[PDB]
C-alpha cells in the first residue's frame, strides 16, 4: 500500500483510525497514529491487506504510537488533502494563533488555528495530558491522523474532542469545537523515530 | 472530550 498521512487503516479487523505521518527506524518502515487505536501487536490493514503491526504505544497518560510495516509499503512524504497531497518538510512545532489543517478518513481535510497547548482530556479510560487544542473540526475515525501546516510541518496526530451526536463537531461554530492532538516531537524522540520528508 |  502506498503510506499517506490521513488515510484510513483498520486494527484487528474491527476499528478505523487514520494514518499520522510515514517514519523510519533504522531500515524498519512505520507509521505514527495514536494510542487509543491498537494495542501492541494489533495487525493494521489497509484496504483489506495487512501492512504492519502495532509496535508500541501509550494510552492514556499519552495517546501514541507507532506501527512497524512489512517491506513492501512504500512510505511517502505526503498528506492527503482531496485528491491533492500536502508534502511533509519536517517538524517546527507551530505557536498558538498559528493556522493548522489535519487529515483524516472521516472528515477529510480541515483547517482552523492552534488555540491552546498542555491540554488535558479526562477520557473514559484516564486522563490524557500534555495536547495541544486546534479548532479545525474532526470526526469519529479521524484519530490518529496527520495535523500539519500548509508549509509542511507537521504537529502530531489526532487523539479526540468534543463531538455532538453526528460523530463530530463540524456542525458547531469553530469558537467552539475542542480539537485534541499528541504532539509528534515526544513520539519521535521517545521511539527513536525520523519523519521521511520530500 | 472523547477519542476518536
Amino acid at each position: 500500500a502506498n503510506i499517506v498521512g490521513g488515510i484510513e487503516y483498520s486494527i484487528n479487523n474491527a476499528s478505523l483510525c487514520s494514518v499520522g505521518f510515514s517514519v523510519t527506524r533504522g531500515a524498519t518502515k512505520g507509521f505514527v497514529t495514536a494510542g487509543h487505536c491498537g494495542t501492541v501487536n494489533a495487525t493494521a490493514r489497509i484496504g483489506g491487506a495487512v501492512v504492519g503491526t502495532f509496535a508500541a504505544r501509550v494510552f492514556p497518560g499519552n495517546d501514541r504510537a507507532w506501527v512497524s510495516l512489512t517491506s513492501a509499503q512504500t512510505l511517502l512524504p505526503r498528506v492527503a488533502n482531496g485528491s491533492s497531497f500536502v508534502t511533509v518538510r519536517g517538524s517546527t512545532e507551530a505557536a498558538v494563533g498559528a493556522a493548522v489543517c489535519r487529515s483524516g478518513r472521516t472528515t477529510g481535510y480541515q483547517c482552523g488555528t492552534i488555540t491552546a497547548k498542555n491540554v488535558t482530556a479526562n477520557y473514559a479510560e484516564g486522563a490524557v495530558r500534555g495536547l495541544t487544542q486546534g479548532n479545525a473540526c474532526m470526526g469519529r475515525g479521524d484519530s490518529g491522523g496527520s495535523w500539519i501546516t500548509s508549509a509542511g510541518q507537521a504537529q502530531g496526530v489526532a487523539s479526540g474532542g468534543n463531538v455532538q451526536s453526528n460523530g463530530n463537531n463540524c456542525g458547531i461554530p469553530a469558537s467552539q469545537r475542542s480539537s485534541l492532538f499528541e504532539r509528534l516531537q515526544p513520539i519521535l524522540s521517545q521511539y527513536g523515530l525520523s519523519l521521511v520528508t520530500g | 472530550a472523547a477519542p476518536l
